[PDB]
């Protein structure tokens, strides 16, 4: 799979909610409380995901299986 | 040439981890039964509100069984011996940390519902600090599941 | 920016008797006045106006008589709102005599 | 009958059981060789391929989803009973 | 030869931690309750 | 009944409100010390003339 | 009844008490009295 | 500074990330919904339960909660104890017998063998979102998830303890408070940051600076970590992280322990300097 | 050689040391919870002054969990049986550590509960006292991560 792409995409969107998102939001008693509250949200899940993705990358020990599913994945997989 | 004995080490555990885990819910579940006893003859309104510690009190013994089941599920005749000591620490341990878990809870629940039984406001504060004590259940759960996995 | 407490200040309002008749019914209305006691040391008792509260505690019992009357023989209140219908008249004291 | 906030309960309790049955059977339609240990056989299934391994889960979701159905059949009687007072 | 001496250890050193381990149970059992016991 | 509840409950709360005064030696008019906001001064004193 | 219900309630006082702990505790300080303007607001009282 | 936004989504977000469940958040949601719904009505219903009362005060809490719980469940892999095949299991590990490099001995011998990412041909790269779902059968996923929950935590924790200390400039500044910033507020950070700043580039820095053909010599998880707090040079075992890193950690020792003195020795020889200079 | 019977000095080391924290948290909840339920009928705004003990009182867990998992990521049978001395005695020592805790934070929450009635002034000297059980504590869990370690 790619190794950059995806993540791109996802920074790219979350920014542009994070960013441009509060000049779109009305100049009313909600603008700072509702910029905050969607910057807040888009930088925790930021980093939720991210970490997510990069836990996985170059692993160096590796997993195991049974011999019934290792003959059930190779007649189906 | 498989240790002797191999496999009693698990079952000891598994027996362990359960009796202490029942032992402190009956000893906890009794205080808290009679102090809520004594505070629903004294105010017979908020008997119900102050009930859910004692059904709490259970789930000491659901850790206890979750091991329990585990350690079951991991035995078997053929044992390598190096999962009978973790089996035994792990039940031992998970049950006498239920045990004073169950007894703490007792404690405090008959003093909270004492002191609640006249004026009540302070049913949040109590609650706190039942929930609170909660977490050396699933603190011998999660270390149990650590041992028996390795 | 960011949310801090909201700015605040004293006042020293200057206020006739008769006009404080209204004056406290509309203040309570807008309802962002917050009071203090002037002279703390006096007893409740020593404001000498404990008749009228007195009085206003023997209408409670009276009202809530009439509250128990009602729900034994089962009549309903209709209660539907309009909140703000607030007099503030001598003739009250008359009406609920 | 059966109570009428015991029957809003109940009604309540079907609408989800229902959804969760139907989710149930839905992934037991997919059977993608997941729930294997969710499988009555003893080295059935090793041989011939991969064969005779999926209508059991129709089996399977034919349950949840019969049990769907007696679950909204209960709900409409309890909607029933809630109009009839 | 040492599964006697490693024996006799480990029972001696378990039953003196044993001991520390009932004896502070016994002392957080049965300490006194807290309360003002005014209202009986 | 219920306006009357409301009515009577809000009377004994003005004179909550009146039990805290300034008691001057000789004064008619009272002179109340209030925390109150800057913010909406504008509307206190339009009441206030009200 | 079990993994929703009280595993919820746990992991919420859990998350407030360690908020309440450390945010607050961080920068948060002192005391004060909250503003109690007289008010009508007592429509059933 | 009233912080109560930020606990509006600091405290949701956590509490759901704790609460890595999606059918429970959905119900929430749900429950959320009918309450919302039925507001009046159920504000025609009077109050008594006080459970319910306090829950009905916490109904939007319980939403966003809901919310939070719904997006973190999805993303851990954890839905009902499942993990879904949404994307190719990006691993391509289609031999049998290859890969792995037996005969036929299974069923009777041959049961469980470990493969290794090192190996040609069996590792396509991380999965493109979420947890990987083949770890459904690895009991070796236990010990992965511990791993990764225990950085995570420690990332997470680290970042928003960060945050709530740095707040406090605002409080300085208006309060007009040198001393509480320049000996104060800003040491307080040199100190935190020079304990774990370190630990989160070093977890991210393990992340990818060794792979399956490193594994076998490759450092542990975290000793080495506490081989630096050990004051500690070894001579066994050392797959060192980078150049000149014992250079790095021996100099950021003496930087964390040069922040001792302060909020402790500028406080009061200052205010007895003005003090005396006062009289 | 490698003797038969290795691989329990560790196991029953974390076993013992989470088993002894549990007793620890569980006696000095107990206890101020007691007296917090008791005292706050009569002075209900203290909840915010009792609460900090209580908080306080989840050090000696978190220690015993920080050591178990340590402990149980070094648990193995790698080497011929020289830590596993080191993890049976981290194990007790960090365990009758928390114990020791446990009872200075429950007397602790118990004197200071009970002092509060009155002056006001009582939550400093309670924090003080408070951060000495804790630097006992942290001694505790620093000889213990020192050794197992090591």
């Amino acid at each position: 799979h790619s190794f950059a792409l995806p993540v791109i995409i996802f920074t790219t969107f979350w920014g542009l909610i994070g960013i441009a998102g509060p000049w779109f939001v009305p100049k009313g008693p909600n603008r700072g409380v509702i910029i905050t509250m969607l910057v807040a949200t888009a930088v925790c899940c930021y980093l939720f995901w991210l970490i997510a993705i990069l836990a996985q990358l170059n692993p160096l020990f590796g997993p195991q299986l049974k011999n019934e599913t290792i003959w059930y994945v190779r007649f189906l997989w | 040439n498989n240790p002797e004995y191999s496999s009693f080490f698990g079952v000891m555990g598994a027996s362990s981890a359960m009796v202490f885990s029942a032992m402190g819910a009956a000893y906890g579940t009794a205080k808290s039964g009679t102090g809520i006893a004594a505070m629903s003859v004294m105010r017979p309104e908020l008997i119900m509100k102050s009930i859910i510690p004692v059904v709490m009190a259970g789930i000491i013994a659901i850790y206890g069984l979750v091991v329990a089941v585990l350690i079951a599920n991991s035995l078997t005749d053929g044992i390598t011996l190096y999962r009978s000591f973790l089996q035994l620490g792990a039940g031992l341990s998970v049950g006498l940390s239920g045990l004073a878990a169950g007894f703490a809870i007792g404690i405090v629940g008959d003093a909270g519902v004492r002191g609640t039984a006249q004026q009540p406001r302070l049913f949040v504060g109590m609650i706190l600090i039942l929930i609170f004590a909660e977490v050396l259940g699933l603190y011998g759960l999660i270390v149990a599941l650590i041992l028996s996995t390795k | 920016e960011l949310f801090r407490s909201e700015e605040m200040t004293l006042a020293q309002l200057f206020l006739q008797s008769e006009a404080a008749y209204c004056c406290v019914s509309e203040l309570g209305e807008l309802g962002k006045v917050q009071f203090r006691d002037l002279n703390p040391d006096v007893n409740v008792f020593q404001r000498k106006f404990v008749n009228e509260v007195r009085r206003c505690e023997e209408m409670d019992r009276k009202l809530r008589f009439v509250e128990k009357e009602i729900r034994k023989a089962n009549i309903p209140i209709m209660d539907t709102g309009e909140n703000p219908e607030v007099p503030f008249p001598r003739d009250m004291i008359d009406l609920e005599a | 009958c059966c109570g009428p906030k015991l029957a809003a309960c109940g009604i309540v309790l079907s609408a989800w059981g229902v959804i969760m049955l139907i989710m149930l059977g839905i992934f037991f339609n997919v059977h993608s060789a997941v729930l294997i240990e969710d499988v009555p056989f003893t080295e059935k299934d090793f041989e011939n391929g991969p064969q005779n391994i999926y209508n059991l889960y129709e089996q399977v979701s034919y349950n949840c989803f019969i049990a769907a159905g007696l679950y909204l059949l209960l709900g409409g009687f309890s909607f029933c009973q809630v109009r009839l007072n | 030869l040492e599964y006697s001496v490693v024996f006799n250890l480990v029972l001696w050193i378990m039953i003196g931690l044993a001991l520390a381990v009932i004896i502070t149970s016994y002392n957080i059992w049965n300490m006194d309750p807290g309360y003002d016991s005014i209202i009986y | 009944i219920r306006v009357w509840f409301i009515k009577v409950r809000k009377m004994k709360a003005i004179y909550h409100t009146l039990n805290l005064c300034n008691i001057d030696v000789t004064q008619k008019c009272l002179i109340a010390e209030v925390w109150c906001p800057v913010t909406d001064l504008d509307s206190i004193q339009f009441a206030l003339r009200r | 009844a079990i993994l929703l219900i009280m595993e919820g309630l746990s992991a919420f006082l859990h998350a407030l008490r360690l908020h309440w702990v450390e945010f607050q505790n961080k920068f948060y300080t002192g005391t004060g009295f909250k503003f109690l303007p007289f008010s009508f607001e007592h429509i059933r009282e | 500074i009233n912080p109560a936004p930020y606990t509006v989504i600091t405290f949701p977000f956590l509490f759901a990330v704790m609460f890595g469940d999606f059918g429970h958040g959905i119900l929430m949601t749900l429950f959320a919904v009918w309450m919302v719904l039925r507001e009046s009505r159920i504000l025609s219903q009077k109050h008594e339960n006080e459970m319910f009362s306090m829950v009905f005060s916490g109904r939007y809490i319980i939403l966003l909660m809901g919310l939070f719980s719904i997006y973190t469940g999805l993303i851990y892999n954890d839905c009902f104890s499942k993990s879904l095949n949404i994307f190719g299991s990006s691993w391509s590990v289609r031999p049998m017998f290859t890969q792995g490099n037996w005969t036929e001995e299974t069923l009777l011998g041959s049961s469980v063998l470990q493969l290794n990412p090192a190996i040609p041909g069996v590792f396509g790269g991380p999965y493109p979102f979420g947890i990987d779902p083949i770890w459904n059968i690895a009991t070796n996923k236990l010990t992965f998830l511990n791993s990764f929950k225990m950085k995570m935590s420690v990332i997470l924790g680290i970042i928003h303890m960060l945050f709530g200390v740095s707040l406090s400039l605002f409080n300085h500044i208006y309060f007009k408070k040198p001393l509480n910033i320049y000996f104060g507020f800003i040491p307080e950070i040199i100190f935190m940051s020079s304990l774990f700043g370190y630990l989160v580039i070093l977890i991210f820095y393990k992340w990818t600076a060794y792979d399956a053909h490193s594994s076998r010599n490759a450092p542990s998880l975290l000793i080495h970590f506490i081989n630096m707090f050990l004051f500690s040079y070894p001579e066994s075992g050392n797959a060192m992280l980078y150049s000149g890193q014992k250079g790095i950690q021996c100099f950021l020792i003496v930087v964390a322990m040069l922040c001792v003195p302060w909020m402790l020795l500028f406080k009061p020889l200052i205010l007895r300097h003005q003090y005396l200079r006062k009289k």
